[PDB]
RNA sequence: GAGGGAACCCACU
């Protein structure tokens, strides 16, 4: 129905206007890194 | 899938230097050798080789990242010297030592070959 | 009795023979809260205060309440016990052969390693398991080190030059399938090589891999722009419409296998298994047998590896870290008796409940062998040549690769496809979504103050609308 | 509170909805605030 | 075709991610806000995110698989709000606790126990490698705090190198005695213990958790509140760059010699458990021959349990005592405790002398059976090892009754994980 | 593929270490997780909190 | 084209809308043959 | 007559930046010399700290009412 | 500032939470001018005094100078005057601290540059900061309940508590001998 | 599934030592004098023979279906 | 006579390679 | 209104994985039940089920 | 002029193995020449598959993986050829590569090893080692199976891919009595003596050298069977200095150019 | 140069 539409945290409100998916964003696994400073992430070539 | 061709580790590519130096602004006499396409065996023969040199003040290398291929070769002298001049007697007497050390297990070999 | 069980083969004496003689019998739950029960037959045999002489039952061996996952452990007692656990879960994610016939089936997923062994430090357990004969795991020279900061935080270095040499190398095969299907003679689909000029709607790939029955030949390159499966379906001068099967996007490979047949009502129906060599790399998943996961953070050629006075160098080196609040004492107890399964030539006894087998005698076993007792070694830094002034734990651990690697799990969206009803980016990978920027996101992006931050991800990078 | 030698000033509770009835509005503020610190400082941890 | 590809002033041109780029970079489950902080991107040769082991900490975050989100602003408004407000640097120290959230960990801290230490000296090759990896060296190398008859220079040296500015410190080594500060020795400490940084010189002490870890007061602190952020960050690559270089020199490891005790720490512990034993049979004898005296707001089963609990819990201590005295100074399990890096000095104990009493609900192992913890026991067997006090070690193995009661006891930690998860996050989305 | 040898299994091209104990239900291989219960005909006697019964037997 | 036969190891010929079956043996699964195509491995 | 603070806001210098930034990124005229510097943000940045950035911040206070500092008139403390 | 403290404090706790580190800063400005506590100093209590009490006044928390302003100024910075009067105490600065007086005008300068940095920038969104602030900890959290149960019970206004309690103290005699409690 | 051709750790050749190992055991010899026979010295040698399980021989039994 | 305990865990080791012999992994289903 | 995940698709990762889930029990009680009674090894666990073997998170 | 005077003293030398002692020479010296040994002596391998046919058990990757592990007989043919990268022909070229050929049917009821004897190259000099012990065994086919394979084999070094390692097992020493203290022991009598330590057998540490520096190095290079291990060292020492010499050159060029 | 949903299961942190 409209209200199950509207209600929960996979409803409209919760699900699509407090939070939602969004363009331009990766996820990968991440790996340690000591030679990169602390305001740097070492990113792949193919999601650059 | 980002795996890079296994030849990127020794093979220089178009349009990049071998060796480049950098004059370092910190302190008087002080140079930066970024090598590309190196590692450990050179940076580590060339830094012990400057350091045995009375005249050099300073001898260091890193590998600024594992992942990428390149050496800096940090080399202050003293200032009736300069570190380009360091850095080819150093090369010079590693070239010299190789010779030598070739020869020699050349002769081993033969005597150890004869009996 | 023994005597008889020696050979099952010959007298025909079997467990059933055992249980008929009113040698064994079988207690569940509620008769075993009436029952006495000795651990072993050496509390049957006593003195002093002997605790009780009433005993009616004996435990036939304690390994026995360990389950099918948990009896791959090599010393679970010298665990922390969520460690045991967190090993169960994991040897069910760890590559194997996991079937003989794996040739004839085309399952969805499947990973096969190319050379798993057998583990040199085992449970008699295990024999009954068939981990002799369908190992999932490799006998690695792990060393407990320090070296770089690039294992920190259950990280692992592998030696790159191993990993050339076949080291945990394996194979991805991916099935998809399909199959003609008349929707009325209106829709009528068919396996054909589709025309440029012909068909309505291609996804603007090529078609020149495809053979003509539509189908592609084992033996192709592929990757994730390349149809496999060429279907088209007639609409009731573009006479029919394209419904040709992809291959799944970044994931190249080579067809293995074309399968058609006829299914259960006697349409023609193909599988097609696709071959993906799996090379191990930075990222992807190990774990060994006692709940230590981690993804491999850098790999090193052997000339960069430490190296023992032998030359050999660690597989892989682990942190130090990874041990003290962990307690998996049983991952350094496997090491020390692996090192002197490997020098003595004999495949190392971890049964849990043990006393044959101690820390002591494994010690005093190594000892013999022209090592340090305690399973240390003078490691020399492969980069200087020095020694390392501390010395090094070093020696054979069974290891797995889990199937996560990184290569199934990462995601990267610019642009693309948008859902229908609310015109958000899509779900996953597998349709090239977007990542949620949920609530949690946009409460910590409100306590940051980034309000055009938080009105980008909300608003124009999701569905700008006017 | 009202009893015979017991402190009617430094004698407390940890229910809020009661100290809330007895004392008032400012007395439960003070008194939700002693709670919640207890709560996280427990374990020995800081918040501002 | 070609005439596609003219630039007008005014055009966007969508390019590539390149180095220097800023993004959002997001660990789930996102509970405070240093878990979306801002990174500069650098573009390197494989599949993963590469992460700073500082960094770790403030996203929760460790390398056993997990997946972290990044997103890149759009627009050069939100890419100046990230900038200027939620990158890495600025994002040291919490609002929530006034202190760092991001220190030096798990092999960084190690080595500067290690490092930091009275005895460690390098020669002129080790100090001009570990000048290498100073990016905020100004050139010179210091006068060596040995000339003759070699000229070495310690470690505290190039750490006062590696400290920025003129901060001034007081902290104390984990080791610290407590008898010390009032002794003749207190501004000269025997044990090196007392760490103290003058003009941002590491003038004595050895550096640990108490002093570069995430605590108020410690020496990270002091360098954000006086230099700020990127002197700061600086600080932190400095140190995490020229101690893991050094730590190829001098190693680091674990192995099965560090939880070997001595054989008279073994007859100890053996002693101290037997006598601990027959004590807690004491007590039975007491309760079963009606001699045991209820304290007050008690019941005799509380008392009894109380009473047993006392002792064995006694006896956990004095072996755990008697196996860390027993560790040398080259033992590695107490290199990692006394840095801070990982462990406690119970995690010792467990692996070296005793595991402990394994406790259901605070606890000992129920009667799951008629009177009987197993089947294995005799009926109303109150002894420890009925009720589940673990009298080997992790080195020793577990008995059957003794690990299965493990199991026990670790299966109530898994549980409480996986249903304190849920009612965590209802309470931060109601305060949210 | 009942009581048929190793040599018997591999000429039907399956795997003599396959367990079995699963059906194939449209080419899926499917297995029946075995399900808890109580158990059934037996008097048990509990306590309900917070409930206007005190104790409750239970068959 | 030719489709190797499941149970015979035969090579059977088979057109569109033909049935799939073998004509030797009428086993009922059929695999497309090895491409002529020349791919290439490095032995890496 | 201005209750304020007289201190920029690190929400006001990071909004500052950004719109300066991507005014220079739609050819506005730049305030101060520039020593071949291309990144919008840098050029920002450096008329932040020559005092020369050409914006009115208008604070609102709670009542309705604002106040307009100019960029050069608040403090660039941090 | 003594008797208010201790009306502020009654347990005598002295740990507080401040904006400007003074000690360290002290510290610093001893570094800095390379002063020797060996020595007599060049600063006039009587500077110490005056440049206190024009440092109070120019950390601002409460602008205004109406009497309601004056009095929310002095009350917000209460801890931190008494704190500062007793740090920067003449006699202190006289036999303790040794500073100079430029040591002690540049002390002056960075106490009110480092409290100024310290107040709290409107447009702080303190009440989510506030909840994850408190919620961030509740991850790693007589028979009386702690921890995540009980924070459920207080921010949830429960009239039914695990374990209600009262924490009785006694008066006089009764507080101090067995038999009367 | 076969034998490696060298090994992991260090890449001394042991694919030709297979059959000589299997022939050593069937001659009565233990594991560790039937890897001292073959010249293998190394520890990560003795496991690349020791640990091996041949898959191979019971692929083999599988009716080639090309 | 009686199992030594030297013979004992060849013995249930033996006595459980039988039990697995005859009732396998997958025996209740 | 019915139980679901009775049958499952079998897993063929591993061999051990295969063998796992040919000897798997389920408890019928939900898994947003946050009582740790039916969570906890109970004692009588000793020889029938695995005191190691079981999923980390809601199960 | 600071170079070393470095001398040599082989104490054996095998067909499979060298042991030598280099003595007045630096440690970084004795270090680079053993990552030379592993990574930078080009020898040659098999780094092209191309399989006709392929009926075995194995797949077509997995065969190309064990066929570029094989190694071949690389002496005095390995310094003649040529990298792929830098010869002048479009593909490949017997001025640059080598062509092996494989082609095994299985007809008979045993079954059938394919091995590396089944290599057959049309260059003499270039053969599997084992072809000159028993062979390598690449494949197993039963009755009915096949394998059909051209490969090529061009010059590479260790530093590429492991399979042009020619090195098994580089053992290295220095300080075999820990008289420079460069390793710590916190037991010093539980640690076994090294080979070519000179203690008596109470002993357990050499005495503490202050002055002492890394002057001399053990060595024992095993060889996998492409070169002789004499002409791994000796290969390994020209291409170090041949590294070196280019190095030369071009920083001869940077500093002139500016 | 992009054409499904829903339910359920398994898993990851
Ligand atoms: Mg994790
Ligand atoms: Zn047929
Ligand atoms: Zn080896
Ligand atoms: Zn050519």
């Amino acid at each position: 129905s409209l209200k199950q539409r509207l209600k929960g945290k996979e409803g409209r409100v919760r699900g699509n206007l407090m939070g939602k998916r969004v363009d331009f964003s990766a996820r990968t696994v991440i790996t340690p890194d000591p030679n990169l400073s602390i305001d740097q992430v070492g990113v792949p070539r193919s999601i650059a | 899938m980002n795996a890079p061709p296994a030849f990127e580790s020794f093979l220089l590519f178009e349009g990049e230097k071998k060796i480049t130096i950098n004059k370092d602004t910190k302190v008087p006499n002080a140079c930066l050798f970024t090598i590309n396409k190196e590692d450990h065996t050179l940076g580590n023969i060339i830094k012990s080789q400057l350091l045995k040199d009375p005249q050099v003040l300073f001898a260091g290398y890193k590998v600024p990242h594992p992942l990428e291929h390149k050496i800096i070769i940090r080399v202050q002298t003293t200032p009736d010297y300069s570190p380009q001049e360091a850095f080819t007697n150093a090369i010079t007497d590693l070239i010299s030592e190789l010779s030598l050390l070739e020869e020699r297990f050349r002769v081993a070999i033969k005597d150890k070959q004869e009996g | 009795h023994i005597d008889q069980l020696k050979e099952r083969e010959y007298n025909n004496y079997s467990w059933q023979d055992l249980v008929a003689s009113g040698v064994v019998e079988y207690i569940d739950t509620l008769e075993e809260e009436t029952v006495m029960l000795a651990m072993t037959p050496d509390d049957l045999q006593e003195k002093e205060v002997a605790y009780c002489s009433t005993y009616t039952h004996c435990e036939i061996h304690p390994s026995m309440i360990l389950g099918v996952c948990a009896s791959i452990i090599p010393f679970p007692d010298h665990n922390q016990s969520p460690r045991n656990t967190y090993q169960s879960a994991m040897g069910k994610q760890a590559m194997g052969v996991y079937i003989t016939n794996f040739h004839v089936r085309m399952d969805t997923l499947a990973h096969v390693l190319y050379y798993p062994q057998k583990p040199l430090v085992t449970t008699r357990s295990m024999e009954y398991l068939r981990f002799r004969e369908l190992p999932a795991g490799i006998n690695s020279i792990v060393a407990i080190a320090s070296y770089t900061g690039y294992n920190q935080e259950d990280s692992v270095i592998m030696n790159r030059s191993a990993v050339d040499r076949g080291f945990f190398r394996s194979v991805f095969y991916r099935s998809y399938k399909e199959q003609e299907s008349k929707k009325g003679f209106d829709q009528e689909e068919v396996f054909e090589k589709p025309t440029r000029e012909t068909c309505q709607g291609m996804r603007h790939a090529i078609y020149d891999k495809l053979d003509d029955d539509g189908l592609i030949a084992p033996g192709v390159r592929v990757s994730g722009d390349d149809v496999i499966i060429g279907k088209t379906v007639t609409l009731p001068r573009y006479t029919k419409r394209d419904c040709s099967t992809f291959l799944r996007t970044s994931e190249t490979g080579i067809v293995d296998q074309v399968m058609v047949t006829l299914n259960q009502e006697g349409y023609k129906f193909c599988k097609i298994r696709v071959r993906s060599v799996r090379i191990p790399q930075i990222g992807d998943k190990f774990a060994s047998r006692h709940g230590q996961k981690g993804t491999c953070g850098i790999q090193y050629r052997q000339e960069d590896m430490p190296f023992t006075c032998e030359g050999i160098t660690p597989d892989i080196i682990i942190n130090p870290h990874a041990i003290p609040s962990r307690m998996t004492i049983g991952h350094l107890i496997e090491c020390l008796q692996g090192k002197v399964s490997a020098n003595k030539g004999e495949i190392g006894d971890a049964t849990p409940f043990n006393d044959a087998v101690n820390v002591q005698k494994i010690s005093n076993l190594l000892s013999d062998y022209g090592y340090h007792l305690r399973g240390n070694e003078v490691l020399y830094n492969g980069f200087t040549g020095r020694k390392i002034t501390s010395q090094i734990f070093i020696g054979p651990t069974y290891y797995q690769r889990l199937k996560h690697m990184v290569d199934d799990k990462i995601h990267s969206r610019a642009r693309g496809p948008i859902q229908i009803l609310n015109r958000q980016p899509m779900e996953g990978r597998s349709r090239d979504g977007g990542l949620r920027f949920g609530e949690m996101e946009r409460d910590c992006q409100i306590a940051h103050g980034a309000a055009q931050f938080l009105r980008e991800r909300l608003f124009e990078a999701s569905d700008p609308y006017q | 509170l009202s009893e015979k030698d017991v402190d009617p000033v430094r004698t407390t509770s940890n229910d809020i909805v009661e100290i809330f009835t007895v004392l008032g509005i400012e007395a439960v503020r003070k008194a939700l605030e002693r709670e919640l610190y207890h709560v996280i400082s427990f374990d020995g941890s800081y918040v501002n | 075709k070609p005439s596609d590809l003219h630039l007008q002033t005014g055009y966007k041109v969508e390019r590539h991610m390149c180095d220097g780029d800023i993004v959002i970079f997001n660990r789930q489950p996102t509970l405070h806000k240093m878990s979306m902080m801002g990174h500069r991107v650098r573009i390197l040769p494989w599949s993963t995110f590469r992460l700073n082991l500082s960094v770790t900490t403030p996203y929760n975050a460790d390398f056993d698989g997990d997946e972290m989100n990044l997103h890149l602003p759009q627009s050069l408004e939100t890419r100046a709000e990230i900038q200027e407000l939620a990158m890495v640097p600025r994002m040291i120290v919490t609002p929530q606790s006034n202190r760092p959230v991001m220190g030096i960990v798990q092999d960084t801290l190690t080595a500067v126990r290690k490092f930091t230490k009275r005895d460690v000296f390098l020669e002129r090759g080790e100090v001009m490698n570990l000048l290498m990896f100073l990016s905020t060296w100004d050139g010179k190398v210091p006068q060596p705090a040995i000339l003759k008859p070699r000229p070495l220079w310690t470690g505290k040296q190039i750490f006062s190198l590696i400290i920025p500015g003129h901060i001034n410190c007081i902290r104390t080594h984990s080791t610290h005695p407590d008898d010390e500060d009032s002794g003749p020795y207190k501004h000269i400490s025997p044990g090196d213990t007392k760490v103290v940084v003058e003009n941002g010189e590491l003038i004595m002490g050895i550096l640990c958790k108490k002093s570069l870890g995430t605590s108020a007061g410690s020496l990270v602190h002091i360098s954000y509140l006086e230099m700020g952020h990127d002197i700061t960050r600086l600080f932190y690559s400095n140190i995490q760059t020229v101690i893991n270089n050094w730590l190829l020199i001098e190693g680091h490891t674990i192995g099965i010699g560090d939880s070997i005790a001595d054989s008279k720490t073994y007859q100890d512990i053996q002693n101290t458990i037997k006598k601990a034993k027959q004590d807690v049979i004491e007590v039975i004898e007491k309760a079963h021959n009606n001699e045991l005296e209820p304290t007050p707001g008690n019941t005799l089963r509380q008392t009894f349990e109380n009473q047993v609990n006392r002792i064995l819990n006694d006896a956990r201590d004095k072996t755990g005592s008697s196996a860390q005295k027993s560790l040398s100074e080259y033992n590695n399990f107490k290199s990692m405790v006394v840095s801070g890096a990982k462990g406690s000095k119970i995690n010792i104990s467990q692996v070296i002398a005793v595991v402990g009493q394994q406790n259901v609900e605070g606890k000992r192992i129920p009667f799951g059976f008629k009177h009987r913890t197993l089947p294995h026991f005799i009926k109303d067997d109150y002894g420890p090892e009925s009720r589940g006090f673990v009298e080997n070690s992790y080195l020793a193995g577990l008995t059957p009754t003794e690990f299965f009661f493990h199991a026990m006891g670790g299966r109530e930690g898994l549980i409480d994980t996986a249903v304190k998860t849920a009612e965590t996050g209802y309470i931060q989305r109601r305060l949210i | 593929l009942n009581g048929l040898t190793d040599r018997d299994l591999c000429e039907l091209n399956e795997c003599p270490l396959d367990p079995g104990g699963y059906f194939i239900i449209n080419g899926s291989e499917k297995v029946l997780i075995a399900q808890e219960k109580m158990a059934t005909n037996t008097v048990y006697v509990f306590a309900k909190k917070d409930s206007k019964y005190a104790y409750t037997g239970e068959c | 084209m030719i489709y190797i036969c499941g149970e015979c190891h035969t090579e059977n010929e088979i057109k569109s809308r033909d049935p799939i079956r073998c004509r030797e043996c009428g086993y009922r699964i059929m695999y497309k043959k090895r491409t002529k195509r020349l791919v290439v491995f490095d032995a890496r | 007559k201005r209750i304020t603070t007289p201190y920029m806001t690190k929400y006001e210098r990071a909004r500052v930046l950004g719109t300066r930034a991507l005014q220079i990124a739609m050819c506005a005229p730049v305030m101060v010399e520039l020593e071949g510097e291309t990144d919008p943000l840098l050029i920002a940045m450096k008329e932040l700290k020559a005092r020369k950035i050409p914006i009115i911040i208008r604070r609102y206070l709670p009542d309705g009412s604002y106040e307009d500092w100019g960029v050069d008139e608040l403090i660039i403390s941090d | 500032d003594r008797e208010v403290l201790r009306v502020i404090f009654p347990t005598g706790d002295s740990k507080v939470v401040l904006p400007c580190n003074l000690l360290r800063m002290i510290w610093n400005a001893q570094k800095i001018f390379h002063i020797n506590p060996r020595l007599p100093s060049d600063l006039h209590p009587i500077k110490v005094v005056e440049g206190v009490k024009e440092l109070s006044k120019k950390l601002v928390i409460v602008n205004g100078d109406d009497p309601l302003s004056r009095q929310a100024q002095e009350n917000a910075t209460l801890l931190f005057n008494i704190h500062l009067r007793s740090t920067l105490c003449s006699r202190r600065m006289a036999e303790e601290f040794r500073l100079s007086g430029e040591a002690f005008d540049w002390l002056l300068g960075e106490i009110e540059s480092k409290f100024n940095q310290a107040i709290a920038h409107p447009g702080e969104m303190v009440g989510a900061l506030a909840a994850q602030s408190l919620g961030e900890p509740a991850t790693q959290m007589k028979n009386v309940t702690l921890g995540v149960p009980r924070l459920k019970e207080l921010i949830n206004i429960s009239k039914k508590p695990k374990t209600p309690s009262l924490t009785v103290f006694l008066l006089g005699q009764s507080a101090r001998d067995a038999e009367r409690a | 599934m076969i034998i490696p051709v060298r090994c992991f750790t260090c890449g001394k050749i042991v694919g030709n030592k297979w059959e000589a190992y299997l022939g050593l055991l069937q001659a009565e010899y233990t594991e560790g004098d039937a890897l001292d026979a073959l010249g293998l010295k190394r520890y990560c040698c003795r496991r690349m023979l020791l640990a091996h399980v041949d898959l191979i021989e019971k692929l083999l039994n599988y009716a080639p279906l090309e | 006579d009686e199992i030594t305990p030297d013979l004992w865990q060849e013995a249930c080791w033996i006595v459980i390679s039988s039990y697995f012999d005859e009732k396998g992994l997958v025996r209740q289903q | 209104q019915a139980r679901a995940g009775v049958s499952q698709v079998l897993n063929r990762l591993t061999f051990a994985s295969t063998l796992s889930h040919l000897r798997r029990l389920n408890s019928p009680i939900g898994r947003d039940g946050k009582l740790a009674k039916p969570r906890q090894l109970h004692n009588t666990l000793w020889g029938m089920v695995c005191p190691a073997e079981t999923p980390e998170g809601h199960a | 002029p600071y170079a070393n005077q470095p001398t040599v003293r082989i104490t054996e030398l095998t067909d499979e193995n060298v042991k030598f002692i280099i003595e007045n020479t630096d440690l970084a010296v004795a270090n680079s020449i053993r990552r030379v040994f592993i990574a930078e002596v080009p020898i040659i391998a098999i780094d092209w598959v191309q399989i006709d046919a392929n009926s075995s058990v194995l797949h077509d990757e997995f065969i190309a993986h064990r066929l570029g592990l094989i190694p071949l007989t690389s002496d005095d043919i390995v310094d003649k050829l040529q990298y792929s990268r830098d010869c002048t022909c479009e593909e490949f070229c017997p001025e640059c590569s080598v062509e092996f050929t494989l082609d095994v049917r299985c007809n008979e009821d045993q079954t059938r090893h394919v091995t590396s004897r089944d290599l057959i190259s049309n260059s003499p000099r270039v053969i599997p080692v084992t072809s000159r012990q028993d062979d390598i065994l690449i494949v197993k086919l039963r009755k009915g199976q096949e394998l059909r394979l051209r490969a090529y084999a061009k010059k590479g070094f260790g530093k590429e891919h492991a399979k042009w390692n020619p090195t098994a097992g580089v053992a290295f020493e220095y300080d075999p009595d820990n008289a420079l203290r460069h390793t710590v022991y916190p037991k010093p009598e539980e640690w076994p003596k090294s080979e070519y330590s000179e203690l008596d057998e109470d002993e357990s540490q050499a005495p503490y050298d202050p002055n002492g520096k890394p002057e001399r190095f053990y060595y024992n290079v095993e060889s996998c069977g492409s070169l002789r291990p004499e002409t791994i060292v000796l290969s390994a020492l020209s291409g170090l200095k041949k590294k070196l010499s280019d190095l030369q050159t071009q920083l001869s060029h940077e500093i002139q150019s500016d």
